[PDB]
């Protein structure tokens, strides 16, 4: 009586996705310029590609496209100090090889 | 097929991503099909856009069909512009065929005798030693 | 395709390991499939390493694609970078292609105007005599 | 009722290896070294490569 009604609604949308991930697990793979205006490329841990770029925003403390390099993007982020909802200035590098814990 | 000039560099990015990002640029609006393709790694520098995709294209990419508002696209490695000053770039044509023979790279040729080039490092290289050395007997005037 | 120089001495390991520890110089995330091969030996002088990476590929091992982040990688000998000082790189390409015929061993052209070479050591030296027996031709200037 | 349940959780990992065997045991192979950072490629007396690096163990 309700898989006769056969019916799926599929996935295609954001799932709104990165504002369900954290900024520092976001990766920088490139970005693009010209007449369109300046736009970066960042990878998820989860290993999609999303394009963003300024006055936009990606991540969980909602880091605002600020600034677009070359080799690297800054951007805002909402951080608690010590309990203060604060700026953090945080700049995105692109990919190369790197570790951290 | 005239644009602002760019630097493109994806590393190991979807086409569908590099064309969305394109069109953030006001580079028209592009839309695929949807699956085009897959991931592509890419590196120019002082490329205008819309040879940025031609090149794009024959990487591993689609080809474009425009509407006219909208474009449809349907299913490192550098750019470096040369300047020709002495020679025209058309004499050039037969000898950088030949070099690229069955291979991957491209020439283009735009309209103010420059020449360039999409490849692996290694095919680029190959490609300016050649045109600048033939420059290299056309200033001598 | 650009990178530090570096030195590779590997005697008898799994390309798996010469390809982490090319991730953990920060050349890239490199990932392989699981079985891609098996293990191999090489030992580099003076070499970037995206480099000794495609001569790497050219040994046994793999072909590379990278997703931007991270690159795929799927199912002595020595290097020597020759400088030229006086010829162009490409004009050595018939000659040096010409020595190889089927076997292994490779030259690479890098854009300031470097070959180089891996092989065997007899291989090497046939390509370094031959390159700069011509490139000693032009110095005479 | 046990193997009916057909289940099976694959060997991939390191076994934490080489704090099981003796330092002298280990053989060096290779170096790597580029932007990031120098690493030392090493042999088991099981015939296993290991990469390890400065700080690690």
């Amino acid at each position: 009586d309700e898989l006769g009604p056969v019916n799926a609604n599929p996935v295609a949308a954001c799932n709104e996705p990165l504002c369900s991930f954290d900024l520092d697990q976001l990766k920088l793979v490139a970005v693009v310029t010209g007449d369109a205006s300046p736009v970066a490329m960042v990878e998820d841990p989860a290993g999609r590609g999303h394009i963003v770029r300024r006055n936009t925003r990606m991540g969980r403390q909602g880091g605002k496209v600020t600034q677009i390099l070359r080799d690297s993007v800054t951007v805002t982020e909402v951080f608690s100090g010590n309990g203060e909802i604060i700026k953090n200035p945080v700049t995105l590098q692109l990919k190369p090889d790197a570790k951290q814990d | 097929y005239r644009g602002k000039r760019v630097s493109f560099e994806f590393k190991d990015i979807d086409i569908q991503n590099l064309l969305r990002v394109i069109a953030e640029i006001s580079k028209k609006n592009i839309v695929v099909a949807d699956d085009v393709s897959g991931k592509v790694t890419i590196r120019l520098r002082n490329v205008p856009w819309d040879q940025a995709l031609d090149l794009v294209l024959r990487t591993k990419a689609l080809g474009k069909e425009e509407f006219g508002n909208i474009i449809r696209i349907a299913p490192d490695l550098m750019v470096n512009l040369l300047p020709v000053n002495y020679a025209v770039a058309a004499d050039m044509a037969a000898r950088v065929k030949d070099v690229l023979s069955e291979r991957g790279s491209v020439t283009v040729d735009q309209r103010t005798n420059v020449l360039i080039v999409k490849d692996v490092r290694s095919n680029t290289e190959r490609a300016r030693s050649l045109v600048r050395s033939l420059d290299t007997q056309t200033p001598q005037v």
